[PDB]
C-alpha cells in the first residue's frame, strides 16, 4: 500500500470495521476506482451537459410516464434536467456527470452497508437531506429503518449510535428488525412489532419482554451486533450495559427507529464521526478469546488416501489430520517442509546450517527425519548450483549472459517456449532503459526491432500476438519522460521497480526449468499457507457449526489472517 | 428582406457559390482571421503561427481574454514551438494567485486544446530517428501537462468522457513512437486538422461546411411532414393532396375464428391458421389445404411452409410455441426453435439432428439463475442477434458469432407482453403489451425509443406489424378496429373498421401498398392504399 | 458428504480467488499465467509466490535458539554488514545463552542450568536426585518446598508423585520449550525501547488479553500449523470436503 | 444541378444582376422561391422544438433569426406568474367558476361566518365584492354560470337548489338558442332531469327512458335481443339506424353532467368507472313544445356510446372554441385521460400527479394549448396538450380546484384547501 491509498481508504470507511476479515473486499472496492479518486482529489467533492447518463436519465423519467409519445431523438438536455428536478430535488449536481467531508459517493463504490436514514413513502416525517443529520417527525396529517439490510456470512461486528437531542423519559424505540420486507400497522400503533429487537425509552424495558434505565434529554445509544456467537447488546454513553438477546446466527436484520412527534435525533453509522463507546477495545477481547480457543514413513506426509477419481468419500472418523505438539510430530513435518522449501530456491547454506543445528540439538525418530533431509540435500545438488548461478546473473542485471546460460546448460528448451523468451528479451530491455542516463538514438532501434520480432511474425498464435503489444506499448510509454523512476505514473515506473525485474524473472525462470524437467514446482509451505487462508474464507462464506450444535460462538470469524497472523 | 439578416444571407450565398465550384461570379458578388489561419495550415508554414494569430479567432463560447494575459503571451521549427512553449510557461506562474471567474481559463483551455492540436500534426508529420523523441518528450509532455492542469481546474468536466484525454492523448503519441505502422494506417491528411480546428471556432461567423443543402433538406423534410405516402428519401411543391383506405377482397371461407396469418417473403402466397395456403397474384384462388396449429412460418427461400402446433412436436409442408429461421446464405437453412419449458434447440428441416439446445448452456461473468421459458423469438437480419421472450415481461437477446453463450442484454418492461414483430427490410423491435399500449424499444442500447397509445388490449392475445415501407405501424384490438399510427411521430393516422375482436395483420415484404387483416368473425379482408 | 464437495480444478480455483496484493498493484495487465507445454500443457503463476515467509523463517531461526541458522538467514535477508553487527544482533536476542540453557536443561544436568517456572525445575532437581539411586533429603525439601508448598492444592499433588511418562524426556523438553518462552517474554521489552529510542537497524521479531500476553512468544510457523490442522480438521466435522496437500 | 437555375434567378431577382450575368457563364420557377424554401426550414426547425407554445394568432424580429445554425429556445417559451392573493376569510374553499362573458368570478366557502354563503367578486373593480350570497347552511357543492352570464345555480349537498341573479350535485345548461334557458340536472339517487330555470315546474325525466346502446349501425352487428320500433327520438338521419335494442340495467349514480356545445351531446359520469353519452338531437324544440301537445314519458332518447376505463371518475371536461369530439377526464390511481366520446377512442394519458382518497378537479387552458390539473400536495402540474409531457409544476398551497378564464385567455385561478384564492397571469406568447 502506498502512502495515498492508506489514507484516503481510512478517511473513507470506518476504523473498527477494516480490522475485520471483511477488509479484503473492502479494499477491492476502493481499488476498482483508483484513478478516479486521485485525479477528484482536487475540488469538487466537499460538502449540465449530460453525456451517457442521458438514457439512464430518460429511461428513469419513462418509467414514471411524465412524457408521452415523445421520440428518444430530438430531445432538449436541459429540458430533461428541468423535469428531472420535480421529482428528484436532492441530487447534488454530480451524479449528473456521474473526519471525512466527503458527500455520498458511496453509491459508486458499491458500499453494500447501511449509511443514511431513507424516507418513507409518507410525508411524516422529514430527514435533513442526509438521513443522518436531523430526523424529525413533523406534525401530523413515525417509524421508518435503514436503506440497506446487513448481511449476515460476511462479518463479525456492526455497531451504530444516535444522539437524541429533544423531548415530547424521551419515547423512542430503537434497535433491529428482522428483514423480509421492501407488521407495519402495529409498529406504527404500538413502538414495536413480533420482530423488532428493539431498546426503549419510556423505562427502559427491551421489547417482546427491569434491563436498564430511561435516557433522556441528550443522550447517545448505540446498538450492537455480535456474529460470533449469535448475540444482541445496546450502549448508553460509552458504558456497555448487558446483552440484551442471544442465540440469533443465521438471520438477517436492519437498523430500526419509532419515534414520537415530540423528539428529535441525529444518527450516526461512523462514517463521518467516532463513536464514543471503543468498540475496538470491544472486539479484540474477542479476538483474543478465538486465539486462546484455537491455539492454546510417519513425517513425511503423501497424496491424500481418500481421493478415487474425484470422488472423496470420507471414512466416518472423528478427525482427518491429527498432529500434535505433545506427540512431536507437528516439529518433524514443519522441520523437512522448511528444508524443502529452503533448498528448493538457493539458500542450500542456510540448509546445510539447518542441518547442522538440528543435528547438535538432538540428544539420545528425531534422527529418520535427519537422515532423510540429508539424503535430500545431497540429491537434488545439481539444480542448486545452476540455480545460484542464476540468482547471481539475475542480481547482475546480465540478462544477456542469462539467456547464453540458460540455452547453454538446457539444451531443447528455448527453441520451443517463446512465452519465457518474450518475458527474458523484455527484461534486457527494460534494464537498458534504466541504465540509458546519447544512446537515445539506439533504444529506439532496439524496441522497433523487438517489436517487429516480437508482434509481426504471425507464425505466433492470436491471443499471444495480442498480448505481446499491450507490455510493448506499456513500455515504451516510458521514453516520453527524462527520469522515468519519479515522474511517470504509479504503474509505468511500477515496471521499472525492484520488485518486478528481480523478484519476477527469477520466479518465472526457476519454476520453468523446474517444470521442464517433470518436476513439481510447489514448495508445500506457501501452499500451507495458501490452504490455510482459503480454509478460513470457506468456513466465513457457510455459516457453520461452532463446536456441537449451531448455537454456540463461532471461532472462525475472528481470525484475520493477514494483519494479525503473517505480520509480526 | 423577408425577416432574415441581409449581411447573413449575402455571406451565406457567398459561401455556398464558392463550394459549387464557381468563381467568378463569387469572386464579383463582393461588392480575414479564420480565413489567412485556414491558408496558413492549408498550405503549411505552421513555423508562422505566433500566439495572437491564435488568438485572435472568435472562440465559439466564451470571450476573448483579458487584455493582461495577452501581454505576457505577447512578449515579440523545432525552436518556434520551444519559443512558444516558453512563452506560455509564465503565465501559469501569473495565475497561481487564482483570480478568475470560472470563464478566463475556460477560454484559454480552448486555446491550449488548439495549439496542442496543431503541435500533434507537426509530430505525426515525421513518419511521412531520435528526432521524434526529442520533440515528443518537451514539446509535447509540456503542453499535456499544462493541459491537464487547466482542465483539472475547472468545475465544467464530465466524469466519464472528458477527464482522462490528455492521459490517452500522451499515451496514444508515445505508443505510436515504437510501432511506426499505425502512423501509416491513420490517414493524417492535412483537412481532418482544420475540420477539428473549425468545429472549436464561432458557428455563426464561419459558414459551416455545406449549410444550404442542409436547409434545403430540411424544408424537404417539412413538406414531406404533410403527407406521410411518399417514395422521396433525402422547386414547386411535392404535397397538398388526400389518400385514404380502401378494402377490396374478403374471404368468407368459413365460420370458425383465425388464430394467425403470414405472407411470403416473396409476396406470393398467404398462410391461414383456422391450415390453408392461398396463392395471392392469381387473384386469391385457394392453392391448397395442408393436413391445434398456433403458429406459421415460411423458409426464407419462400418454399417450405413450418407449422407450429399445440401438442404434436413440429410439421412441415413442401412442446413447441414458435419457430424463426436465419436469413444468412452461410448459415441458411437452420432456424430455432422455441417451448414453453425452459428450452430453446437450433434445429433444421431434416425432422432430426439436433444441435446447440441453450437450456443451460469485452467482460464475462458467471452463469445466472434458470427457467428463461420462451414465448416468442426473433432473428436478425444479419443473424447476428437472436431475440427471446419471456412470461416475466423482459426480453433476453443472444449474440451468435459463429458455428461453423454470452447474453448482450436483457431488456425488461414490466407488464406482460405478446407478439415483437421485428422490422421490415440501426436496430430496432415492436414490442405489443397489455395495458393498451405499444411500445418501440432498441435491443442494441436497450433503450425505450417512444410509445404508441389507444387500442384496447387487456387479458388476451392481438397482433401488431409494420407496414407501408418502415413508416407505418399498425396493430389490433379488442373492438374489431384496426389501428393505424404513423411511426416517425407516433399519431394516429388512421382507425379502421371491418370487423365485428381483430386478432392478427400482415403484410408483404414484396409489394410496397397493400395488407391483410383477419379477426374473430371468421373473416379475412384485403386492404390498399388509394392513391 | 453432500454439501460442498470440492475438486482438484474447483478447489484450485477457489484458492486462486485471493490476487495478492504483492507491492506491485496498479498494474493489471501483469498477472496471468505462462501455459508452458513442453517437457504436455503446463501452467505457471507470475504473481508472486507468499511475500512474506523470509521473516517467518528468520522468526523461527531465533526462536527455537538455532544459532548458525539465525546467522546466515539474518545474512541471506539484508540485516548484516561487518563482524561486530553480529555479536550485537547475538547479544540482543541472547540466542548461545538461552539454547545452553535449553540443551542443558533437556540433557538432564538441572543444576547447571539452575546455575545462571521456579517449582519446576526443582521438581525435576528432585527426580534427578530420586533418579539418582535420608537426612540430607529432608533438611533440603524441608527449606526449599515448605516455603512454597502452601500456596495451593495443585502444587502438593504435583509434589507427591505416568510411570513411564515421569521418567521421559518430553517431560525434560516441554519445562526447558516453556522456560525458554519465559525468557522471550522478559527479555523482548529491551529490543522495543532500543529499536526505539537508541535508533537500531534490526526489527522486534515478536509482535491482559490472551492473544498480546502469550501468543508472539513462540514459533509463528508453529501456531500457523497449528491453526492449519484445526481448520484442516474443522471442515471435516461439517461434512465439507477439501482435497489435501500432496508431496 | 436544378440548383443553379434557380440561384441564377434568385440572384437577378434581389438586385445582384451583374452577379447573376457573370454565373450564367423546370417551368420557369416563379418569384421569390428562396424566401419561401427558408420559411418553410425555419418553421420545421420550430416545429422540432420542445419548449414551442404556439400562440393562437411571421412578422417576429426579435433578434430571434439566424439562418446559419439551429435556432431554438433554452428556457420555456411562456410564464405563468401569481399575480393576487385574495385570503381574506380563510375557512376553506370548493370550487370556482368564471362568466362565459368572464365578468365574475364566483367561489364556494364552506360555513365561514354567515352560512355557507358563497362569493361573487367583480374582476374589472379590482377583484372587490361584487355580492355575497344568503344560503341555506348545508356547505353547498357545485355551482354554475348560466349562458346568458346572467344567473347563478348552486346546488347544495341536502335536496335543494338555488337560482340567484344580477340531492342534486350535478348541473349544466344548453348553449343553443334554439332551446334557451333550459339546463340538465344530474343526482346520486340515479336521477337526471330537464328543468327550466325559470318556471321549474318540470320538461322531462330519465331513468326509464333510455334504449340501450342503439343496438349496431344498419343492423351488421345484428344482436338480437328485443327491438322496439322507430318511436325513438331522431331527425331524418343519414349515417345509420340507432334505436335497435330496448334492453335496460339500473340506472347508474351519476356524479358529473356535461353539455356539448351543439346541444347535440350529453354525458353522464357513473359510479362504477363508465362514462355514457346520450344525444338529445330530436328531442322537441322550445317552440315545437309550447304549443303542440309532443309530449315526454311515452318516448325514449338513444344512447350513442359507453366509455368503459376501469377506475372511478371524479370530473370530466370539455374544451372551449385534433377532433373536436373530445373530454379530459379525470380519475383517481395518479393519471388522467383523454377520450374522444362519439367514437370511444383513447387519446391520450396523463402523468405526474398524485391523486388519491379525494375529489380533484382539473380544466383546460390557453385557449385548447395546456391542460392543468391539481394534486394532494400543494403543487399544480400543467402538461401540453397535443403530446402529453410536463411543461410546469407550480406552488399554491392540497390544492383541489383550478379554473381558466373563458374570456381572457392569460388567466386562471387556483384554490385550495387553506383557503387561498391565488391569481395567475399567463404571459410572453
Amino acid at each position: 500500500m502506498d502512502d495515498v491509498d492508506r489514507e484516503f481508504i481510512n478517511c473513507l470507511f470506518p476504523s473498527y470495521l477494516l480490522q475485520q476479515p471483511v477488509a479484503y473486499d473492502l479494499w477491492i472496492l476502493y481499488l476498482q476506482h483508483r484513478k478516479l479518486f486521485h485525479k477528484l482529489k482536487n475540488t469538487n467533492l466537499i460538502n449540465k451537459l449530460t453525456a451517457l447518463t442521458r438514457k439512464e436519465i430518460w429511461s428513469k423519467l419513462m418509467n414514471l410516464g411524465v412524457l408521452g409519445t415523445i421520440s428518444f431523438e430530438a430531445v432538449n438536455d436541459d429540458y430533461l434536467i428541468q423535469v428531472y428536478k420535480y421529482f428528484y430535488p436532492d441530487v447534488n449536481d454530480f451524479t449528473l456527470r456521474f473526519n471525512s467531508m466527503i458527500p455520498d459517493i458511496y453509491k459508486i463504490l458499491g458500499y453494500f452497508l447501511p449509511s443514511r436514514w431513507q424516507a418513507q413513502p409518507n410525508n411524516s416525517l422529514q430527514l435533513s437531506q442526509d438521513g443522518i443529520t436531523h430526523l424529525q417527525p413533523n406534525p401530523d396529517y413515525a417509524v421508518t429503518w435503514a436503506n440497506k439490510s446487513l448481511p449476515d456470512n460476511k462479518l463479525t461486528i456492526f455497531y451504530y449510535e444516535i444522539k437524541v437531542l429533544s423531548v415530547t423519559n424521551s419515547n423512542i424505540v430503537i434497535g433491529y428488525k428482522l428483514v423480509e420486507n421492501e407488521s407495519i400497522n402495529k409498529c406504527q400503533k404500538y413502538g414495536f412489532d413480533l420482530n423488532v429487537f428493539g431498546y426503549c425509552g419510556f423505562d427502559g424495558l427491551i421489547t417482546n419482554s427491569e434491563y436498564a434505565k430511561p435516557f433522556g434529554r441528550d443522550d447517545v445509544i448505540g446498538c450492537g451486533i455480535n456474529f460470533i456467537d449469535g448475540s444482541i447488546f445496546f450502549t448508553k454513553n460509552g458504558i456497555h450495559l448487558g446483552n440484551a438477546f442471544t442465540d440469533l446466527n443465521d438471520l438477517e436484520f436492519v437498523p430500526y427507529v419509532a419515534l414520537r412527534p415530540g423528539n428529535s435525533i441525529k444518527t450516526n453509522f461512523g462514517l463521518n464521526e467516532d463513536f464514543v463507546f471503543d468498540i475496538i477495545g470491544y472486539q479484540d477481547k474477542w479476538k483474543s478469546l478465538a486465539y486462546e480457543h484455537i491455539c492454546r514413513l510417519k513425517f513425511l506426509l503423501g497424496e491424500d488416501n481418500r481421493f478415487i477419481d474425484g470422488k472423496l468419500v470420507r471414512p466416518d472418523v472423528n478427525n482427518i489430520n491429527n498432529l500434535s505438539v505433545d506427540d512431536g510430530s507437528l516439529p518433524n513435518t514443519l522441520n523437512v517442509m522448511i528444508n524443502d522449501y529452503l533448498i528448493h530456491e538457493g539458500l542450500v547454506d542456510v540448509a546445510k546450517g539447518f542441518l547442522k543445528d538440528l543435528q547438535k540439538d538432538a540428544v539420545n525418530e528425531s534422527k529418520d527425519v535427519i537422515r532423510h533431509n540429508e539424503r535430500q540435500i545431497m540429491k537434488e545438488e545439481r539444480m542448486v548450483k545452476i540455480r545460484q548461478e542464476l540468482r547471481y546473473l539475475i542480481n547482475k542485471g546480465q540478462i544477456s549472459k542469462c539467456i547464453n546460460y540458460i540455452d547453454n546448460e538446457i539444451p531443447d528448451l528455448l527453441k520451443n517456449n517463446l512465452e519465457l523468451v518474450f518475458e527474458l528479451k523484455l527484461a534486457n530491455y527494460l534494464v537498458m532503459i534504466k541504465k540509458s542516463s546519447d544512446e537515445i538514438e539506439n533504444l529506439i532501434l532496439k524496441g522497433q526491432e523487438l517489436s517487429n520480432e516480437f508482434i509481426y511474425d504471425t507464425k505466433i498464435p492470436q491471443s499471444l500476438r495480442d498480448r505481446f503489444s499491450g507490455q510493448l506499448s506499456n513500455v515504451s510509454a516510458l521514453l516520453a519522460y527524462s527520469n522515468p523512476l519519479v515522474e511517470a505514473p504509479k504503474e509505468i515506473s511500477g515496471y521499472l521497480s525492484d520488485e518486478y525485474l528481480q523478484e519476477r524473472l527469477f520466479q518465472v525462470s526457476n519454476n520453468t526449468i523446474l517444470t521442464f524437467l517433470h518436476k513439481d514446482s510447489e514448495c508445500a509451505l506457501e501452499n500451507v499457507i495458501s490452504n490455510t487462508r482459503a480454509m478460513l474464507s470457506t468456513l466465513l462464506e457457510y455459516n457453520a457449526f461452532g463446536s456441537t450444535n449451531s448455537s454456540d460462538p463461532r471461532y472462525y470469524k475472528a481470525i484475520n489472517f493477514d494483519e494479525d497472523v503473517l505480520n509480526l | 428582406v423577408g425577416c432574415f439578416d441581409k449581411k447573413q444571407l449575402t455571406k451565406l450565398l457567398i459561401h455556398t457559390l464558392k463550394e459549387l465550384g464557381y468563381d467568378s461570379a463569387a469572386n464579383q458578388l463582393l461588392l480575414n482571421h479564420i480565413q489567412t489561419f485556414f491558408k496558413l495550415i492549408k498550405t503549411g508554414q505552421f513555423h508562422l503561427i505566433n500566439w495572437q494569430i491564435v488568438c485572435s479567432l472568435p472562440l465559439a463560447h466564451s470571450s476573448p481574454l483579458r487584455s493582461e494575459w495577452l501581454q505576457r503571451l505577447l512578449i515579440p521549427l523545432f525552436d518556434h514551438m520551444l519559443l512558444q512553449l516558453q512563452y506560455l510557461q509564465q503565465l501559469m506562474s501569473s495565475v497561481n494567485s487564482s483570480t478568475c471567474s470560472d470563464a478566463e481559463i475556460a477560454t484559454l483551455r480552448n486555446y491550449v486544446e488548439i495549439m496542442i492540436l496543431v503541435n500533434r500534426q507537426i509530430f505525426l508529420e515525421f513518419f511521412h530517428t531520435a528526432l521524434p523523441v526529442l520533440y515528443l518528450r518537451k514539446i509535447l509532455k509540456n503542453f499535456i501537462e499544462i493541459w491537464d492542469s487547466l482542465l483539472v481546474s475547472n468545475d465544467q468536466f464530465l466524469n466519464e468522457e472528458n477527464i482522462f484525454n490528455p492521459e490517452t492523448t500522451l499515451r496514444e503519441l508515445s505508443t505510436y513512437l515504437t510501432n511506426p505502422k499505425l502512423t501509416a494506417q491513420l490517414n493524417l491528411e492535412r483537412d481532418h486538422l482544420i475540420d477539428a480546428i473549425s468545429k472549436y471556432i464561432d458557428p455563426n461567423e464561419l459558414v459551416p461546411k455545406g449549410r444550404l443543402l442542409h436547409l434545403l433538406k430540411q424544408a424537404i423534410k417539412y413538406q414531406q411532414s404533410q403527407d406521410i405516402f411518399n417514395i422521396i428519401d433525402p422547386d414547386n411543391f411535392s404535397h397538398d393532396l388526400t389518400v385514404t383506405f380502401q378494402e377490396w377482397k374478403t374471404i368468407q371461407d368459413t365460420t370458425d375464428e383465425i388464430w394467425f396469418l403470414t405472407f411470403s417473403p416473396n409476396g406470393k402466397y398467404l398462410a391461414s391458421a383456422t391450415i390453408t395456403v392461398y396463392d395471392v397474384e392469381q387473384d386469391f384462388k385457394i392453392y391448397k389445404t395442408c393436413v391445434s396449429v398456433l403458429y406459421l412460418m415460411f423458409s426464407p427461400d419462400s418454399r417450405y411452409l413450418v407449422a407450429c402446433p399445440f401438442s404434436e412436436d413440429v410439421t412441415i409442408y413442401d412442446r413447441v410455441w414458435c419457430c424463426d429461421a436465419f436469413h444468412t446464405a452461410e448459415r441458411a437453412g437452420w432456424m430455432v426453435v422455441g417451448s414453453p419449458d425452459r428450452e430453446a434447440i437450433v434445429h433444421s428441416l431434416t425432422t432430426k439432428e439436433s444441435l446447440f439446445s441453450l437450456k443451460g448452456r469485452w467482460q464475462y461473468v458467471e452463469d445466472d439463475e434458470t427457467f428463461p421459458r420462451v414465448h416468442d423469438v426473433k432473428i436478425s437480419y444479419d443473424d447476428k442477434y437472436v431475440l427471446l421472450m419471456t412470461h416475466q415481461g423482459v426480453i433476453d437477446v443472444y449474440d451468435f458469432s459463429g458455428f461453423p453463450i454470452p447474453r448482450i442484454a436483457r431488456l425488461d418492461v414490466g407488464k406482460n407482453m405478446t407478439c415483437i414483430s421485428l422490422p421490415l427490410n440501426q436496430h430496432l423491435v415492436l414490442v405489443s403489451l397489455q395495458d393498451n399500449e405499444l411500445q418501440m424499444w432498441d435491443y442494441k442500447e436497450n433503450i425505450l425509443i417512444q410509445k404508441y397509445f389507444g387500442q384496447k388490449q387487456q387479458h388476451f392475445i392481438i397482433r401488431s406489424c409494420f407496414a407501408y415501407g418502415n413508416k407505418l405501424v399498425m396493430s389490433g384490438s379488442e373492438d374489431g378496429k384496426i389501428y393505424i399510427w404513423d411511426r416517425i411521430r407516433g399519431n394516429l393516422v388512421s382507425v379502421l373498421s371491418g370487423h365485428s375482436n381483430c386478432n392478427v395483420v400482415a403484410s408483404n415484404p414484396a409489394d410496397k401498398e397493400m395488407f391483410a387483416s383477419g379477426g374473430d368473425d371468421g373473416k379475412i379482408k384485403i386492404w390498399k392504399i388509394s392513391r | 458428504y453432500g454439501k460442498k464437495c470440492f475438486t482438484k480444478e474447483e478447489w484450485k480455483e477457489q484458492v486462486a480467488k485471493y490476487s495478492a496484493m504483492g507491492e506491485l498493484y496498479a498494474n493489471k495487465t501483469i498477472h496471468y499465467p505462462l501455459k508452458i507445454q513442453p517437457n504436455g500443457f503446463a501452467t505457471i503463476q507470475t504473481t508472486p509466490i507468499e511475500p512474506t515467509l523470509p521473516r517467518l523463517l528468520l522468526n523461527y531461526f531465533v526462536s527455537m535458539a538455532y544459532e548458525d541458522s539465525s546467522i546466515r538467514m539474518a545474512k541471506e535477508l539484508g540485516f548484516i554488514r561487518n563482524n561486530k553487527d553480529i555479536a550485537v544482533f547475538n547479544d540482543l536476542y541472547k540466542i548461545k545463552e538461552r539454547f545452553h540453557i535449553k540443551h542443558l536443561i533437556k540433557l538432564g544436568r538441572i543444576n547447571e542450568a539452575m546455575e545462571e517456572l521456579h517449582f519446576k525445575l526443582l521438581l525435576l532437581n528432585l527426580i534427578e536426585m530420586i533418579r539418582s539411586h535420608i537426612l540430607n533429603l529432608i533438611q533440603y525439601s524441608q527449606n526449599k518446598l515448605a516455603i512454597k508448598a502452601s500456596s495451593s492444592v495443585k502444587k502438593m499433588q504435583e509434589l507427591e508423585l505416568s510411570l513411564q511418562n515421569l521418567y521421559s524426556i518430553s517431560l525434560r523438553s516441554k519445562i526447558a520449550d516453556l522456560v525458554n518462552e519465559k525468557l522471550l517474554k522478559f527479555i523482548h521489552p529491551r529490543i522495543q525501547f532500543e529499536i526505539s529510542n537508541n535508533n537500531s537497524k534490526f526489527p522486534d521479531l515478536l509482535n491482559n488479553n490472551y492473544y498480546s500476553s502469550e501468543f508472539p512468544y513462540e514459533p509463528r510457523l508453529t501456531q500457523i500449523m497449528k491453526l492449519w490442522c484445526w481448520c484442516e480438521n474443522q471442515l471435516h466435522h461439517n461434512q465439507i470436503g477439501v482435497p489435501r496437500v500432496e508431496n
